[PDB]
RNA sequence: AGACUCUGGCAUGCUAACUAGUUACGCGACCGGUCGGCGUAACUUCUUAGAGGGACAAGUGGCGUUCAG
C-alpha cells in the first residue's frame, strides 16, 4: 500500500551532517493523522510526499 | 547586520533637540531640512542622520523618549510638575488613628484635637 | 448636502503631490507625483474606473512637487526637486522649454491667465520671474524670505496683479509686479507654512501649515479676517469657483468649510481596517477642485488619487 | 453594554447578547496578547469606539475617592466607568443612580484569611470539578445597558452607583465576593491584590480582608478576629549594610527602590509545555537547564521561586548546612 | 576597526566632445529598399568623462523587556 502525504510544518534539521529534514506529515487520506517523518532533500511547507511505508514513525523522543 | 553610528546618533539628537518644529515623518523632507540646518560634509552621513531623525520622530510622536529634551514637552512637563490641587490632601475632615497614637498625643499636650477618630483594632 | 466617493485613480508609484485641473477641458486632468512622473488622465467615469492614464510626462530626475496648467488646455508647467522648471506640451507629451536658474529644490510654480507670467518658488530662498520663452525677468533677493519659499500663487482678477508667497520662515509675503515691492507682511502663525490659495473672485487668500489653523487674509485691505481650526497638519488648501467654499486637506482626512457662517460641511475619510492599529493612516497631500463645482480631486500618500462627488440630500 | 479589557481577554463572545456595544479606544490598544488581537482582527464588527464628556468623568471620580477605590483604579478604568454612566444617562433615567455611597458595615469572624473557601476544587466535610462544572466556574451569578468588567475595583464602584452590571455570563451580577487589602497602620484600603506595600504609608503591612457588594449598593467587610494575623513575630531582625553595585541584592523594603537589573537568560526561563503540537519530536521530554551562563553562577532566581522561604521568620533556625540564597 | 575616499551598478534628466557616435538631408553605386560609399544641418540614445541626483534599514508586515535590534 502507497499513501500520499502533506507537509504541516517544517521542524528542523536532523541527520549527522545536517542532511535530513524533520517534517510534520498530514495525510491526504482525509484523516488528521499527524506523523513526524524524516526527508532527504529540500522540503518547504506545502509539499506533498509519496511515502512507501505509512506505518513507520520517525525519531520521536 | 547594520547598526547606528555614535556620531549619527548625537547629531540627530542635536537636530531634534533644537529644531523639532521643522522636522516631520517624510524622510526626504527631513533630509533636506537637515542639509539646510547643520554643517555636514558627507552625503551618506547626512542621509544616515536624516534616517535616524525620521525613526526618532516616528517613535517620539507616539510617546516621549528617555534621551532628549523637546521645546514643547519641557513646557508641558513643567506644567505637570508645578501642579497643585484646589484642596490639600492632608487637610482631611476625619483622620483615623490608633489608640497607642492617641495616647502618645495625649502625652504631648494635644488631647484637645478635634479631627481624630480613634479606631479600635477589631 | 453630502460628499461621496465616485471613483479611485491608480497609476503612480510615489506620492501624489499636486493635481492641476483645467477650466478649458472638463475631461482631461493632470496629476504630479513623487515617482518623477506627471500623468495626464483621460476620464471615462465607468464602474470599472473613473479615469485611464493617457500620457505620462517623463523627464524629471526627482519628485515633481508642483504642476500647473495654462489658460488653454495645450500647455503644462512643472517644478521638480532637481532645480528644473519644465514647460510641457500636453498635445505632444513632450517638453518645450527648460527653465534653469535655481540651485535647490523647486517647490512651487505660478502661472497667470495672461500666460506670459511665470514665478517659481524654491528652497533656494529665491523668487524668480520667467518668460514663456525662457528669459529671466527679475531675480528677487532683497528681503525675499528668511527660509524656504513654500507656495506661490497669483491673483486671477482684473484689478492689481498681485503675487502671494508664503514661506517656512513663518511669514506670508505679498508682492506686486513691475515694481517688485513688498506690499503686505502677514504675521500670525505658529510653525512653518505649506500652502497658499487665492479666491476665484480675487479678494481673499488662505494660508496654512503646521499649526492646523487655516488663516484667512484679505488681498485689497491687508487685514486679518478668519481663523479656521483643524485636527492635524494642513497639507493643501482649495477654493470652489462657484460655491464660496474653503476646502482644506488636513492630516489623514479632508475638511470642508463654509466661510459665511464658519461651519464645517463634511469630513472625508475612508478606512475600514482596524488590524493596522499601530500604523498611521495615509495622509492627503494634494487637493484640487474641478471646473464642474461638484468634483474634488484629492492626492494621497497612498499614491492614489481619490475623487469626490456631490450628492444633494 | 460597555466592554472592559477583561471581556476580550477571557474571549466573552457576547456580541450576540447586547446591541449597545461600546468601548474605549485605549483599552483595546493596551492589550499585549496576540490571540485576543487576532480575535479583534476577525470578529463581526458592530462595536463602536466612544469617549465620554469630561463632566461625567469628573462625576465618577467625585465619589470614587469616597468609596476608597480611586487609587486602585486606572486612568482607562475611570474612562470605562464614565462611559457607562453617560450611556445610562443618555437612554435610561439618571435618577435611578445614587450619588455618595453607603456607610460600610463591620462584621468580624474568627476565620483565618487564608481559608480556602470560595476556591472551587477545595471541599470541607460534594464539591467537585467536573467536565460540566468548568464553564460554570465564574463568581456569584443571579436590561438594556451593563458592563463586562472582570476587575473587582471596577465592579465595586459600578455597584455602589446602582449600575446594573454583569460578567462573562449572560445574566446580571448581584453579589460580588472578593478580597481586598487593608493596611493595619493607616487603615487605607486598596482593591489591588498584587501589591504588598500600601499606597499611603508605604510599609509592608497590607492584610487580606473579604468583602461583599450587593446590587442594592451595600458593602460589608469580614475582618479577621484571629491573633495569628496581627502577630509581631518575624519582624524585627538585623539587616545587612546597604551594598551597591551590579550583583548586590538588597532586602526589598519600599515599593520604589531601584534594584540592579538581574534577569535570567532565555535558556533558563523557558518552561516546558507538553501540549505543543511539535513536542514529541524534540529529543528530550524536558527543556534543558541553563548551567553555562552568568545568571546561573550568580544564582539569579525567579520571583515565584523562593516564596515560602521569605515567609519564615529570619530569627529562626535553618538546617546546619543550608544558606538561603 | 569603524568612519573617510574612491569605484561599480542607474538616469531616453543636465553639461560637452574636428581624436566619439547617431539622425536627417544632398551626391553616387546597386536592385520603392541595401551600402564601415562620401559631404556638411540634429544633439547626446548608444561611446566617452564630469557635475548633480539617487539608499537612509526609507516603507509595510511579523518577532522582539515592546528598546536595542
Ligand atoms: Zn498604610
Amino acid at each position: 500500500p502507497i499513501k500520499l502525504a502533506r507537509v504541516t510544518k517544517v521542524l528542523g534539521r536532523t541527520g549527522s551532517q545536517g542532511q535530513c529534514t524533520q517534517v510534520r506529515v498530514e495525510f491526504m487520506d482525509d484523516t488528521s493523522r499527524s506523523i513526524i517523518r524524516n526527508v532527504k532533500g529540500p522540503v518547504r511547507e506545502g509539499d506533498v510526499l509519496t511515502l512507501l511505508e505509512s506505518e513507520r514513525e520517525a525519531r520521536r523522543l | 547586520g547594520r547598526v547606528r553610528t555614535k556620531t549619527v546618533k548625537k547629531a540627530a539628537r542635536v537636530i531634534i533637540e533644537k529644531y523639532y518644529t521643522r522636522l516631520g515623518n517624510d524622510f526626504h523632507t527631513n533630509k533636506r531640512v537637515c542639509e539646510e540646518i547643520a554643517i555636514i560634509p558627507s552625503k551618506k552621513l547626512r542621509n544616515k542622520i536624516a534616517g535616524y531623525v525620521t525613526h526618532l520622530m516616528k517613535r517620539i510622536q507616539r510617546g516621549p523618549v528617555r534621551g532628549i529634551s523637546i521645546k514643547l514637552q519641557e513646557e508641558e512637563r513643567e506644567r505637570r510638575d508645578n501642579y497643585v490641587p484646589e484642596v490639600s490632601a492632608l487637610d482631611q475632615e476625619i483622620i483615623e488613628v490608633d489608640p497607642d497614637t492617641k495616647e502618645m498625643l495625649k502625652l504631648l499636650d494635644f488631647g484637645s484635637l478635634s479631627n481624630l477618630q480613634v479606631t479600635q483594632p477589631t | 448636502e453630502q460628499m461621496t466617493l465616485r471613483g479611485t485613480l491608480k497609476g503612480h508609484n510615489g506620492w501624489v503631490t499636486q493635481i492641476a485641473t483645467t477650466p478649458q477641458f472638463p475631461d482631461m486632468i493632470l496629476s504630479a507625483s513623487r515617482d518623477k512622473t506627471i500623468i495626464m488622465w483621460k476620464l471615462t467615469r465607468d464602474e470599472t474606473n473613473y479615469g485611464i492614464p493617457q500620457r505620462a510626462l517623463r523627464g524629471h530626475s526627482h519628485f515633481v512637487s508642483d504642476v500647473v496648467i495654462s489658460s488653454d488646455g495645450q500647455f503644462a508647467l512643472s517644478g521638480s526637486w532637481d532645480g528644473t522648471l519644465r514647460l510641457w506640451d500636453l498635445t505632444t507629451g513632450t517638453t518645450t522649454r527648460r527653465f534653469v536658474g535655481h540651485t535647490k529644490d523647486v517647490l512651487s510654480v505660478a502661472f497667470s491667465s495672461d500666460n506670459r507670467q511665470i514665478v517659481s518658488g524654491s528652497r533656494d530662498k529665491t523668487i524668480k520671474l520667467w518668460n514663456t520663452l525662457g528669459v529671466c525677468k527679475y531675480t528677487v533677493q532683497d528681503e525675499s524670505h528668511s527660509e524656504w519659499v513654500s507656495c506661490v500663487r497669483f491673483s486671477p482678477n482684473s484689478s492689481n496683479p498681485i503675487i502671494v508667497s508664503c514661506g517656512w520662515d513663518k511669514l506670508v509675503k505679498v508682492w506686486n509686479l513691475a515694481n517688485c515691492k513688498l506690499k503686505t507682511n502677514h504675521i500670525g502663525h505658529t510653525g512653518y507654512l505649506n500652502t497658499v490659495t487665492v479666491s476665484p473672485d480675487g479678494s481673499l487668500c488662505a494660508s496654512g501649515g503646521k499649526d492646523g489653523q487655516a488663516m484667512l487674509w484679505d488681498l485689497n485691505e491687508g487685514k486679518h479676517l478668519y481663523t479656521l481650526d483643524g485636527g492635524d497638519i494642513i497639507n493643501a488648501l482649495c477654493f470652489s469657483p462657484n460655491r464660496y467654499w474653503l476646502c482644506a486637506a488636513t492630516g489623514p482626512s479632508i475638511k470642508i468649510w463654509d466661510l459665511e457662517g464658519k461651519i464645517i460641511v463634511d469630513e472625508l475619510k475612508q478606512e475600514v481596517i482596524s488590524t493596522s492599529s499601530k500604523a498611521e493612516p495615509p495622509q492627503c497631500t494634494s487637493l484640487a477642485w474641478s471646473a464642474d463645482g461638484q468634483t474634488l480631486f484629492a492626492g494621497y500618500t497612498d499614491n492614489l488619487v481619490r475623487v469626490w462627488q456631490v450628492t444633494i440630500g | 453594554v460597555v466592554a472592559d479589557a477583561g471581556a476580550f481577554l477571557r474571549h466573552a463572545a457576547l456580541q450576540d447578547i447586547g446591541k449597545n456595544i461600546y468601548t474605549i479606544r485605549e483599552v483595546v490598544t493596551e492589550i499585549r496578547d496576540k490571540a485576543t488581537r487576532r480575535r479583534l482582527a476577525v470578529l463581526p464588527y458592530e462595536l463602536r469606539f466612544k469617549e465620554p464628556l469630561p463632566e461625567y468623568v469628573r462625576l465618577v471620580t467625585e465619589f470614587s475617592k469616597k468609596t476608597g477605590d480611586y487609587p486602585s483604579l486606572s486612568a482607562t478604568d475611570i474612562q470605562v466607568l464614565a462611559l457607562t454612566y453617560q450611556l445610562e444617562a443618555e437612554f435610561v433615567g439618571v435618577s435611578h443612580l445614587k450619588q455618595e455611597p453607603q456607610k460600610v458595615k463591620v462584621s468580624s469572624s474568627i476565620q483565618h484569611p487564608e481559608t480556602p473557601l470560595h476556591i472551587s476544587g477545595f471541599h470541607l466535610p460534594g464539591g467537585w470539578i467536573t467536565p460540566s462544572n468548568i464553564k460554570q466556574i465564574q463568581q456569584e451569578l443571579e436590561v438594556r445597558v451593563g458592563c463586562l468588567t472582570t476587575d473587582f475595583a471596577m465592579q465595586n464602584v459600578l455597584l455602589q452607583m446602582g449600575l446594573h452590571v454583569l460578567a462573562v455570563n449572560g445574566m446580571l451580577i448581584r453579589e460580588a465576593r472578593s478580597y481586598i487589602l487593608r493596611c493595619h497602620g493607616c487603615f487605607k484600603t486598596t482593591s489591588d491584590m498584587s501589591r504588598v506595600f500600601c499606597s499611603h504609608c508605604g510599609n509592608k503591612t497590607l492584610k487580606k480582608v473579604s468583602v461583599t457588594v450587593s446590587d442594592d449598593g451595600t458593602l460589608h467587610m469580614h475582618f479577621s478576629r484571629n491573633p495569628k494575623v496581627l502577630n509581631p513575630r518575624g519582624l524585627r531582625y538585623s539587616l545587612p549594610t546597604p551594598k551597591g553595585g551590579k550583583y548586590a541584592i538588597n532586602p526589598h523594603l519600599t515599593e520604589d527602590q531601584r534594584f540592579p537589573q538581574l534577569r535570567l537568560s532565555q535558556k533558563a526561563r523557558q518552561k516546558t509545555n507538553v501540549f505543543a503540537p511539535d513536542y514529541i519530536a524534540g529529543v528530550s521530554p524536558f527543556v534543558e537547564n541553563d548551567i553555562s551562563s552568568r545568571s546561573a553562577t550568580l544564582q539569579v532566581r525567579d520571583s515565584t521561586l523562593g516564596a515560602g522561604r521569605r515567609r519564615l521568620n529570619p530569627n529562626a533556625s535553618r538546617k546546619k548546612f543550608v544558606k538561603k540564597r
